[PDB]
């Protein structure tokens, strides 16, 4: 750094270091959440307050002195094993499951085995959303909850059914140190960004215990 | 129906004629060659300033420039020697997994997520980095980018498909296929002729750039194939994949000449790039290190122990001084 | 149906190729790995007063 | 296009004091470096003034020193040079030149068209030997200039730069190190020394290359220009 | 048994130094914490033969074990109590000169009278053993509250190692400071001076100098050895 240009050069490295360092401040207090599960599953309308911004589609809809970014990777249409690896930082999984949608509820439970149960996963929380409780307690009076689940033993209740389908999803953990933050939601309800942030609330304080080695 | 029955028949004449050429192994003629030592090489710079994990890295052609790719959004140009920042880029969309260097230097492009292959011109009469073009056409990610020249881009995605662009119309002039999985990387071949790419469903085609016809397969591997390198005098390519080994494959014979497997190693391979001379072979893997492998007697020669997380990129420059390795802890580190 | 016709053609291609044995092919990977290997600042640790690290 | 120009010259009072304005359009002055370089009448350029990117550093010729202060207006893309009292020496042409410092840059590409300012009444020295140079169209040209101080450095890079200047206009680069053609030129200039002696080759002159020739070291400040080489037709 | 905890007071300790310092990267705010008390014990151990110059660096130490043990409780806190507002590593190495340099302020009279030792002793009880504690207590008691909010699996398991830790400070502490305190009343007049009485109590000081030295050689165990983050370290290592 002797020489006159040379010197010009290493300033222009320091600022340009500042604007990089700076926007790491900037973009600090974003929670990075992933989206996951099937089609028509209310995976697009989770929050009303979307502000959106073929490929990746981004929400960055922020609330009480945070901001929240929803990462939606569906459309890929291709093997979860090669890209999962990108999102391995996210704070939390949110994932969505339509009750009212007997023949994908399959789908939706094999989906979960194997986002749970991935090795980059192994310690990312999962806020489980069960969404569209009035359909479901619709539909069950005309079907009963029988031809999706065949040892399916309990009373034809709307409360017993959904307390059930919870289960299932639950039994799905086989590992601890997850925790699962299980909701019901409907069309017709606003306050489910409360939800979200009550809950990475805990998945943060669960994090931090790791790190100051208290646990 | 029939045509199943050709098919099948079809693959047996080729292993017979592939097991005829077979006459002795590459250990067996090369077992009096003297061993290449212990290759000791220390750290000589550590190049920080990336805050996410970088995924892919690029020498420039003069040896001297550096590119890397990161998840925070983020396409750096270093001055490799001094440790300087020549140029710092934002890009649109964070999720990157591919970056390339033009021969020339003047151009530098980028992809990932988005299916967009995104191409940056740096000597701009402005002094500021611009975004010439935007390729798009991809159905999928984008795993792999290189420049044949100034207005040529071969790229690979997970579409199951590579292409041949053209910067300047933006239109897709040639379009490969025949792979049955995604496609995770690609090299091009020296003289600019032939490239090879590697896929997720275990196995390596030699492609036709001018003709766009698949020439050769290459099968062997029982996982995806992550890496993939040409040989310096562009007869041989190396491929790295999730089984724990990588292989050497020789175009003219059409066959596999070594493996590179060891009992101790168990997780997969994420790069792989050859020596000037072609006799190291480095790849690194997920267990936090680079081995360096003697191409021609499968004997590791060495290691390259840093970084504090998977090693995702690596590269060897033109003039062979040096070797430059990245990984998800957000540091470069230039080996000499 | 038609999906296949492609398939047994392309293997046609692949199986009409002119190939050499392994140990001519082997032998040639050792004769240009070791011409230039006096250019190899890798293989060989370089003096230091030549090393641009 | 870029375009940098300038405004604020006249006739001034001695000991009076002026500002001169420099208002670029057409690049991203956030992050260039600017100079202020001045032409007695008929004399040769002499370096007056820099201030970088950021405004983090400042120099002076040691001619202006205290007199002359410079300033920059990023978000107004200005910049601006302030003299406090102006001596009979001062009268000349002020031009405003940009300067972007990288690994491999061309840092004096583009100059101002500068600004007429009238006043009523160590170092390293680079000279040119011949002050005229007769030639016709077609012939091989060539045209040297030496330095005090070896401008080869241990980098290896010699900082040497060549500029030409036509009649009534601004100068224009043409080689920035030593032998790197300036982007836009074409390639018939050639430039070539070692440590000490320079020389700049011209093949198939043409009828657009009648002008004057300064040589300039940018090792180390204060910049210092040559006299000046001038090809007559 | 003096002999023994020594190498054990080099052992422990060797390890936990060692093993921050391999690290390739930045280290957390509780890790450059824990790593300059690891040194701080470090430094006290290999005084005990010599105890069983060298007077003035103990002081350094002992005081070093307080502060930044004091000093982790608080980073404990702000992580877990005010986590939503902290969300985001941060050099911490400002506050570390402090603590040390607040070592060197009361240190000087070690290598360099009646009235100067009196204010070194109300000094060392005043803002050694009683803040420490009280901000230890404070922290780890909110930290307990909000656990108790908490949900999962982790929680009790945490309360247990909180309790543990500060009960473990104050019953391996307070004898010296309770008898530090005793001889300052004495001296200040409170009391009556007896030549038995005088050896008990430094036989007190004797012993309580002793377990100060056994909590020095359990800060390993109970700050490092107990965490996940620490044993992949040293598995790796």
């Amino acid at each position: 750094t002797l020489s006159a240009e040379e010197r010009a050069a290493l300033e222009r490295s320091k600022a340009i270091e500042k604007n990089l360092k700076e926007d790491g401040i900037s973009a600090a207090k974003d929670v990075k959440l992933l989206l996951l599960g099937a089609d028509n599953s209310g995976k697009s309308t989770i929050v009303k307050q979307m502000k959106i911004i073929t490929g990746i589609v981004e929400t960055h809809f922020t609330f009480k002195n945070l901001h929240f970014r929803l990462f939606d990777v569906g459309g890929q249409r291709s093997e979860r094993k090669k890209w999962i690896h990108c999102f391995e930082d996210v704070t939390a999984i949110i994932f969505c499951v339509d009750l009212s949608d007997y023949n994908r509820m399959h789908e939706s439970l094999m989906l979960f085995d194997s986002i749970c149960n991935n090795k980059f996963f192994i310690d990312t929380s999962i806020i489980l959303f069960l969404n569209k409780k009035d359909l479901f307690g619709e539909k069950i009076k005309k079907s009963p909850l029988t031809i999706c689940f065949p040892e399916y033993t309990g009373p034809n209740t709307y409360e017993d059914a959904a307390a059930y389908i919870q289960a299932q999803f639950e039994s799905k953990n086989r590992s601890p140190n997850k925790e699962i933050y299980c909701h019901m939601t409907c069309a017709t309800d606003t306050n489910n960004a409360q939800v979200i942030f009550d809950a990475v609330t805990d998945i943060i304080i669960a994090n931090n215990l790791r790190g100051c080695g208290l646990y | 129906d029939q045509l199943r029955q050709e098919a099948e028949q079809l693959k047996n004449q080729i292993r017979d004629a592939r097991k005829a050429c077979a006459d002795a192994t590459l250990s067996q003629i090369t077992n009096n060659i003297d061993p290449v030592g212990r290759i000791q090489m220390r750290t000589r710079r550590t190049l920080r300033g990336h805050l996410a994990k970088i995924y892919a890295m690029h020498w420039g052609t003069d040896s001297r420039l550096l590119v890397s790719a990161s998840q925070d959004g983020k396409l750096i140009i270093w001055d490799s020697y001094t440790t300087n920042k020549v140029h710092a880029i934002p890009l649109r969309s964070s999720w990157v997994m591919t970056c390339a260097y033009a021969p020339s230097g003047n151009y530098v492009a980028c992809g990932g997520l988005d299916n967009i292959c995104s191409i940056y011109n740096l000597k701009t009469r402005e002094g500021n980095v611009r975004v010439s073009r935007e390729l798009a056409g991809h159905t999928g990610y984008l795993s792999c980018c290189r420049f044949l020249d100034d207005n040529q881009i071969v790229t690979s995605s997970g579409d199951t498909t590579c292409a041949l662009w053209d910067i300047e119309t933006g239109q897709q002039t040639t379009t490969f296929t025949g792979h049955t999985g995604d496609v995770m990387s690609l090299s091009l071949a020296p003289d600019t002729r032939l490239f090879v790419s590697g896929a997720c469903d275990a196995s390596a085609k030699l492609w036709d750039v001018r003709e766009g016809m698949c020439r050769q397969t290459f099968t062997g591997h029982e996982s995806d194939i992550n890496a993939i390198c040409f040989f310096p005098n562009g007869n041989a390519f190396a491929t790295g994949s999730d089984d724990a080994t990588c292989r050497l494959f020789d175009l003219r014979a059409d066959q596999e000449l070594m493996t590179y497997s060891h009992d101790n190693i168990i997780c997969g391979i994420t790069s792989v790039s050859f020596s000037k001379s072609g006799r190291l072979l480095l790849a690194g893997y997920d267990d936090f290190n680079c081995n360096v492998w003697d191409a021609l007697k499968a004997d590791r020669a060495g290691v390259l122990a840093g970084h504090d997380n998977r090693v995702s990129c690596l590269g060897v420059t033109d003039d062979g001084m040096a070797v430059a390795t990245g990984s998800w802890d957000s540091f470069l580190k230039i080996w000499n | 149906i038609a999906q296949a016709r492609k398939l047994v053609e392309q293997l046609k291609m692949e199986a009409n190729i002119d190939r050499i044995k392994v140990s001519k092919a082997a032998a040639d990977l050792m004769a240009y790995c070791e011409a230039h290997a006096k250019e190899d600042p890798l293989l060989t640790p370089v003096p230091a007063s030549e090393n641009p690290f | 296009d870029v375009q940098l120009v300038e405004s604020g010259g006249g006739l001034v009072q001695p000991g009076g004091s002026r500002k001169l304005s420099c208002s670029a359009s057409g690049f991203a002055f956030s992050s260039f470096g600017m100079h202020w370089v001045r032409q007695a009448p008929e004399k040769g350029l002499e370096w007056v003034a820099y201030i970088s990117s950021g405004s983090g550093t400042i120099y002076y010729a040691d001619t202006v020193k205290g007199r002359f202060t410079i300033s920059r207006d990023d978000p107004k893309n200005t910049l601006f040079l302030q003299m406090t009292s102006l001596r009979s020496e001062d009268t000349a042409m002020y031009y405003c030149v940009r300067s972007i410092y990288y690994y491999g840059s061309s840092p004096f590409d583009f100059w101002g068209q500068g600004t007429t300012l009238t006043v009523s009444s160590s170092d390293i020295v680079m000279t040119q030997a011949t002050s005229s140079v007769p030639v016709t169209p077609g012939e091989s040209v060539s045209i040297s200039c030496r330095s005090s101080k070896s401008l080869l450095h241990s980098n290896g890079n010699t900082y040497l730069y060549w500029f030409l200047q036509r009649p009534g206009q601004s100068p224009q680069l043409l080689i920035y190190r030593m032998s790197n053609l300036a982007s836009g030129v074409p390639d018939r200039f050639s430039g070539s020394g070692s440590g000490t002696a320079f020389t700049l080759t011209i093949s198939r002159l043409e009828a657009e290359d009648v002008g004057v020739y300064y040589c300039m070291q940018h090792l180390e400040y204060p910049l210092t220009f040559g006299a000046g080489t001038k090809l007559e037709l | 048994l003096y002999s023994l905890l020594f190498l054990l007071g080099l052992l422990g300790n060797g390890a936990v130094a060692a093993v921050l310092l391999s690290r390739r990267t930045a280290l957390s705010s509780t890790d450059t914490f824990l790593l300059h008390l690891a040194v701080a014990d470090t430094l006290l151990v290999l005084t005990l033969p010599l105890w069983a110059v060298a007077g003035a660096l103990f002081n350094i130490n002992f005081y070093a074990g307080a502060l930044l043990l004091a000093c982790i409780s608080f980073d404990r806190y702000l992580n877990i109590v005010h986590a939503t507002q902290l969300y985001r590593p941060a050099r911490v190495t400002l506050t570390c000169l402090a603590v040390w340099g607040l070592c060197l302020l009361f240190a000087l009279p070690d290598f360099i009278p009646q009235v100067g030792r009196t204010a070194l002793r109300v000094l060392q009880l005043v803002a050694g053993f009683l803040l420490p504690l009280l901000v230890m207590a404070y922290c780890y008691a909110h930290i307990l509250a909000v656990l108790l909010v908490s949900r999962g699996q982790r929680r009790l398991r945490a309360m247990r190692l909180v309790v543990v830790v500060v009960v473990a400070f104050a019953l391996c502490w307070t004898p010296y400071h309770l008898v530090v305190l005793v001889d300052i009343l004495m001296d200040l007049g409170a009391l009556a001076r007896n030549c038995g009485r005088e050896s008990r109590v430094d036989v007190a000081k004797s012993v309580t100098s002793g377990l100060g030295y056994m909590h020095c050689c359990l800060n390993p165990l109970l700050y490092a050895f107990v965490g996940v983050k620490f044993r992949e370290r040293m598995w790796m290592l």
